[PDB]
């Protein structure tokens, strides 16, 4: 997953989870990448799927 | 199974929009971004209960898709959870609406604008969307937006979440009904 093209003002709402380094399950890549941007690049991908 | 319930494709989970029919043929509507590249749909994460197969998909530009039921025994309620749906209508600014999705359940709000353009990026732009102050989260895609017994739209996307609040855009259901020649029941 590459978040370079973020942030994005809107995300679709399908569920295909990713697990962040903050132990939070992110619902989809768009939500995850917007969170990475919001963290000013501190959040990273832990693994694919639910945490 | 009814509006708002979970649906699973080979890729992920979305929500069933509305059960609809044409003659004796039953289908269900959901988001086009969920039907895009999906063939078979199941009622559970285990993929043991089949629902049907994708018959049409329109995304981007619009955001609707339709799945033809191949499961003969599963009940196909013309409701949203318990809520009966008896017709479809066009959203109007100020209209009180309710959304049901497989992740967040039921949430309410109002229509704040019409004919909105939402850019999901990468050339995925959808037009003519209903804007609302109703929240939605991943898994809620394709779920119904209704007002009383009236079907209004299908969840497409937006920003925020249900804890902090957000803005969700919906595809007008009337447009999908017309495209496929189906109707709610």
């Amino acid at each position: 997953v590459d978040c370079s093209e973020y942030p994005k003002p809107a995300c679709t709402k399908e569920y295909r989870p990713l697990c962040g380094s903050d132990n939070k399950t992110y619902g989809n890549k768009c939500n995850f990448c917007n969170a990475v941007v919001e963290s000013n690049g501190t959040l990273t991908l832990s693994h694919f799927g639910k945490c | 199974i009814s509006g708002g319930d979970a649906i699973y494709s080979s890729t992920g989970r979305c929500s069933l929009g509305f059960n609809v029919r044409s003659g004796s043929t039953y289908y269900f509507l959901t988001a086009g971004h969920c039907t895009d590249g999906a063939t078979t749909w199941w009622a559970n994460s285990a993929r043991t209960t089949v629902l049907g197969t994708t018959s049409g998909s329109s995304f981007p530009n619009n955001d609707y898709g339709i799945v033809r039921y191949t499961n003969t025994t599963i009940p196909k309620d013309g409701t949203v959870g318990g809520q009966d749906i008896t017709s479809a209508a066009n959203a109007t600014v100020g209209m009180a609406v309710t959304r049901r999705g497989s992740t967040t359940g039921t949430h309410s709000g109002s229509v704040t604008a019409l004919n909105a353009t939402v850019n999901y990026g990468g050339g995925d732009v959808v037009y003519g969307m209903i804007r609302t102050n109703v929240c939605a989260e991943p898994g809620d895609s394709g779920g119904p937006l209704y007002s009383g017994t009236r079907a209004i739209g299908l969840t497409s996307g937006g920003s925020g979440n249900c804890s902090s609040g957000g803005t969700t855009f919906f595809q007008p259901v009337t447009e999908a009904l017309s495209a496929y020649g189906v109707s709610v029941y």
